[PDB]
């Protein structure tokens, strides 16, 4: 055939700061979104690209809210809401999944961008962020885990309240992928960053 | 723009220039919603409408003179423009189909590098065109 | 049917420390509007989210003034 | 304008002028695509129409009295 259809495994995914390999849901087979964010010193203006629906803007605002609450836990700038702009790029427009496509993914991506600390690969994370830092359970985790296995990633952290879904899916999928239970975005902050802080 | 003409003579494509200075609105570079008679797209879209080929030589004019008084920067749309594979994700408001600006070879112009919008500061190669001497000006006068 | 799709008889709901539960009405029947409020330190402005009109803003500001007259 | 008239007389071609000032849109110069009765081109086409020669001396009046807010 010639050129491979997709980029080589673990080649398109490298440990970087602005990248965010977040699981996504699509009607004709799940995929994974490489979310990119640009955070270098500015004035606090928010930017979105990719024919996005507005719901991602509130998800980003919730992410900024959470960062403004636990800023000093990881060395983030003391007064950054008035000194740094955020420019987020999403490879697709929006997902049919109502609410944010992946809230904790964007929150951790923006936290990494502000901290300028590379995000770990070999882990794909999806879930909806809340202003109180609570990872609300997400539906349709089946295709999420299927695409994650197709992504070559075995470590997939999921919302804590989705733990019951870890008993309804077939064992052919659950056992092949490592799963952690999380409820606070601060928990996955240490699990999607190269350094502990 | 003479360098643009020379480049388009080399590639034998069609050359064009569009002004970008004095732009204060994102809706000036992006399109407008279908909310009035004769809703208009962005400047780049209509400039493409001027051309008839999807791989011309196109030139920007003072990209460093962007402006926006509300959230978001014009550098975001221009960054979408930067990557030819991301060009297929073109922002639009009159049309909704992202155009394929991948084959549209973009060459840029900014009289001041430090006023270029800092989201567009990555992936810039400052080809600093220098000033000209008395003898150099004499020569280019006697020749061009 | 599998796992309970919905939360059990509400004696212990999700951890609620910054948010409050709320009754409301919709064309599709009543719901539970657990309104989430985040108190981020800043420049003392109101930043509503959830595509809310200014009527929601004036309700919020009425609450704000009520606490501003009952601070201590 | 009288200078323009003198110039046109010297060139012996019929003078004309059009008050292009006070035009607030691109539509009054390009018209619009004809799709109804009362489909009208721009001012320049009017000027060339009422001057029945292909080489007039048109005076763009008040060219610095335009505005650009809508319709191009
Ligand atoms: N060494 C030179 N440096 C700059 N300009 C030159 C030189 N030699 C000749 N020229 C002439 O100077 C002109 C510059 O015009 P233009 O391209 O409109 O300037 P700009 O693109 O900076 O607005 C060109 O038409 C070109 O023919």
């Amino acid at each position: 055939l010639g050129i491979p259809r997709y980029r080589p495994d673990k080649a398109e995914t490298e440990p970087q700061v602005g990248t965010a390999q977040g699981l996504a849901w699509t009607p004709v087979g799940g995929t994974l979104l490489t979310i990119e964010v640009a955070a270098v010193p500015g004035s606090g203006k928010l930017s979105l690209t990719g024919q996005l629906g507005e719901v991602m803007k509130e998800s980003a605002q919730a992410a900024l809210t959470y960062l403004r609450a636990h800023t000093q836990d990881y060395g983030l700038p003391e007064d950054f809401y008035n000194k740094v702009d955020l420019h987020v790029h999403v490879p697709d427009g929006a997902t049919p999944k109502d609410g944010p496509s992946a809230g904790i993914t964007m929150a951790t991506a923006i936290a990494s961008a502000l901290s300028r600390r590379p995000a770990r690969m070999d882990i794909a994370m999806t879930g909806e962020v809340s202003l109180r830092g609570k990872v609300m359970p997400i539906g349709g985790v089946k295709e999420k885990l299927l695409a994650a296995h197709q992504a070559g990633i075995h470590k997939i952290v999921l919302p804590k309240d989705n733990e019951a879904q870890l008993e309804e899916l077939p064992k052919e999928v659950l056992e092949g992928l490592e799963i952690k239970l999380v409820e606070d975005v601060g928990e996955v902050l240490e699990y999607l960053l190269l350094p502990e802080p | 723009t003479s360098l643009g003409r020379s480049i388009a003579r080399s590639m034998n494509r069609k050359f064009h220039r569009i002004s970008l200075g004095g732009v204060r609105d994102e809706a000036e570079i992006r399109g407008h919603r279908r909310t009035y008679i004769g809703a208009m797209p962005g400047k780049l879209i209509h400039a493409m409408k001027q051309v008839g080929v999807i791989n011309p030589v196109i030139l920007l004019d003072e990209i460093d003179k962007m402006s926006s008084d509300w959230r978001g920067d014009p550098a975001s749309a221009m960054l979408e423009v930067l990557d030819p594979e991301q060009n297929n994700t073109f922002t639009d408001h009159y049309l909704d189909v992202p155009y394929d600006l991948s084959k549209v070879f973009f060459i840029t112009t900014a009289n001041t590098l430090q006023t270029i919008p800092r989201p567009l500061l990555d992936r810039m190669e400052v080809i600093e065109i220098p000033g000209y001497t008395n003898m150099e000006k004499q020569a280019i006068a006697r020749q061009y």
